[PDB]
């Protein structure tokens, strides 16, 4: 051949259980609201209902995890202090 | 203006890409408190740190060797400027680092053991954090070569075979690549962008854009820019010309490969990313409302985590308050905070009653 | 250690640990090439890996012509210790090792010490050469 | 053929990052003098300025890791404490 690869470097990228069909906290999806959400509007008001991402790769709706942080810490899929290190999908 | 934040991250960016400037390791000290001093007296912190970070990502994930040691002497005066919050960020980041590495080296060791395709001849793969670094797009999924097809496949069944429950994802904005070119040999350069269109060429030569695009169905918005990167505006060290010789992008236009012997070592790279520092608008705005998001975070953490332990304001009391807590992070924004802090309600999590606004629900 | 001390020994045993890590690396390379081993040129490979400061410099690493099999021999070393080892930098020379050219009414094998190799090859390739 | 190789024995040498382009302390070259010294002359005055060898295969002018061993002592591409297991190219 004419040219040829020798060396590459990706970069791969990982997920923990995000569960991108289904929010662990909640059981709804990644996204589509929440369970204290519901209808798309229900009077939004600013403010917001994204999706929080931990430092422990888990994703769930900001509020679930905000709510969940007034019952427990340690991120339910795991034993590590659950941290905010992305908010938005 | 915020601008001029925007700019101090600018400066950060082209000061650390020369990576001589001061050869004197003791102007290096000096020019550096000289900046942080400037950076003082300075406000607006979100978007500072948010291009840091993204410096961080441009210099980590590109050719490495950089300083090796001047790292550590940035995080100690982040610490001591900034403090122990985004800097603990930067320190979640170097652990991702070294978690990369690690993976890297593993899976080489891993490679020496079954080495049945030879599509990983010589591979470098990293593993990052979906949290780290930042959003990088829409994970990409062009048609990628065949032979990174072979080491893509292998690395991802031995990541499946070990550490399973982390899902891999493939992209292209990110990375590179040595093009062993063939009188000699010399090896080439793709910043895994021109690695698909050179492979199609290497499967069959005089393709066009409809070519390149209706039999590797990529993002259009990061295609036509690989494509100039490989011919429109380059000088005289072209690895793929065309007959149809115009500034604008055409359909209907023939690629072709010239010699170019101007090249007197054996590793050419073609430097076309990362040039003069444009900041266009779509990108700039696109991060300037991901700040004012970025804020929004802040503010509302903020009011969460405290007002759980202080008292009740009646109309403006603890607004006082969320913004001298926040007086060294940015502008207090009081129409944003005021807008924002009456979406609770239908939230609680501080719901804030606006009516009855004598007692607030001291609750969880 | 007994008679002169650490320093001039301490380094020697560091250049012991340096053997170490060369026999490890032969053992480990051949294990990486036992995929389609004994086979093309990578036949019987005995790569030895040292470090500069350790070894003395004999020479400036030459660079003159490596031999037939031993050219695709050399090049899936090479290729190995890019992809698995990576992160130094194998510079390639001749004033060092030996080799075992298979010649042949018996067929007897003589050695070569990585200088008659380059010679032999352009013999073989084609005879009747001069200097 | 005639004669084909069955055995081979190279011995593969190895450096880390001494970087023959800037020795990283004083961001020159591998050669050509360091930051203070510069001027080949400069009063040489005996003496020396050429490139100190570690175990860890680092290499840098023996002169600035002579002056970097009262900022730090282990060096700091590598965690190893510095040694100086060679004197020059
Ligand atoms: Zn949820
Ligand atoms: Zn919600
Ligand atoms: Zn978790
Ligand atoms: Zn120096
Ligand atoms: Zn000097
Ligand atoms: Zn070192």
């Amino acid at each position: 051949k004419r040219f040829e690869v020798k060396k590459w470097n990706a970069v791969a990228l990982w997920a923990w259980d995000i569960v991108v069909d289904n929010c662990a906290i909640c059981r709804n999806h990644i996204m589509d609201l929440c369970i204290e959400c519901q209808a798309n509007q229900a009077s939004a008001t600013s403010e917001e209902c994204t999706v929080a991402w931990g430092v422990c790769n888990h994703a769930f709706h900001f509020h679930c995890i905000s709510r969940w942080l007034k019952t427990r810490q340690v991120c339910p899929l795991d034993n590590r202090e659950w941290e905010f290190q992305k908010y938005g999908h | 203006n915020s601008r001029s934040p925007e700019y101090l991250s600018l400066f950060i960016d082209d000061k650390l890409k020369k990576g001589v400037k001061g050869l004197t390791e003791q102007e290096v000290e000096t020019i550096l408190d000289k900046a942080m001093v400037l950076f003082r007296f300075m406000q607006e912190k979100d978007v500072f740190e948010r291009y840091y970070k993204q410096h961080l990502a441009r210099r980590l994930l590109t050719n490495k060797s950089v300083s090796d040691d001047s790292e550590k002497n940035m995080i100690s005066k982040l610490k001591t400027e900034c403090g122990c919050q985004f800097t603990s960020k930067l320190e979640g980041m170097f652990r991702d680092m070294s978690i990369s590495n690690t993976t890297m080296d593993e899976f080489r060791q891993h490679l020496q053991a079954t080495g049945v395709s030879l599509g990983g001849v010589d591979l470098t793969v990293r593993v990052l954090t979906t949290g780290y670094w930042p959003t990088q797009s829409a994970t990409p999924k062009c048609n990628i070569p065949p032979a990174p097809r072979h080491a893509f496949e292998i690395f991802r069944r031995f990541y499946l075979a070990k550490h399973s429950g982390r899902q891999l994802t493939l992209q292209h904005h990110m990375g590179s690549a040595d093009l062993n070119a063939t009188t000699r040999k010399h090896i080439l350069q793709v910043s895994t962008f021109q690695m698909t269109i050179l492979m199609l060429f290497n499967n069959r030569e005089k393709y066009t854009f409809e070519e390149i695009q209706q039999e590797t169905d990529i993002p259009e918005r990061e295609l036509v820019r690989a494509l100039q990167s490989l011919a429109c505006g380059k000088p005289t060290q072209r690895v793929l010309t065309k007959e149809p010789k115009s500034k604008e992008i055409e359909n209907g236009h023939i690629f072709t490969v010239n010699d170019q012997f101007t090249s007197k070592l054996h590793r050419v790279k073609i430097q076309t990313v990362a040039a003069k520092q444009g900041e266009s608008d779509p990108e700039r705005k696109e991060t300037r409302q991901k700040v004012d998001d970025d804020r929004k975070h802040e503010i509302e953490a903020a009011i969460v985590r405290i007002m759980k332990s202080r008292k009740k304001m009646q109309h403006n009391v603890l607004v006082a308050e969320v913004t001298q807590q926040l007086k060294a992070r940015f502008l207090p924004s009081p129409v944003v905070i005021k807008k924002r802090i009456e979406g609770l309600i239908e939230r609680e999590y501080l719901a804030r009653t606006p009516e009855d606004r004598k007692v607030y629900t001291y609750v969880a």
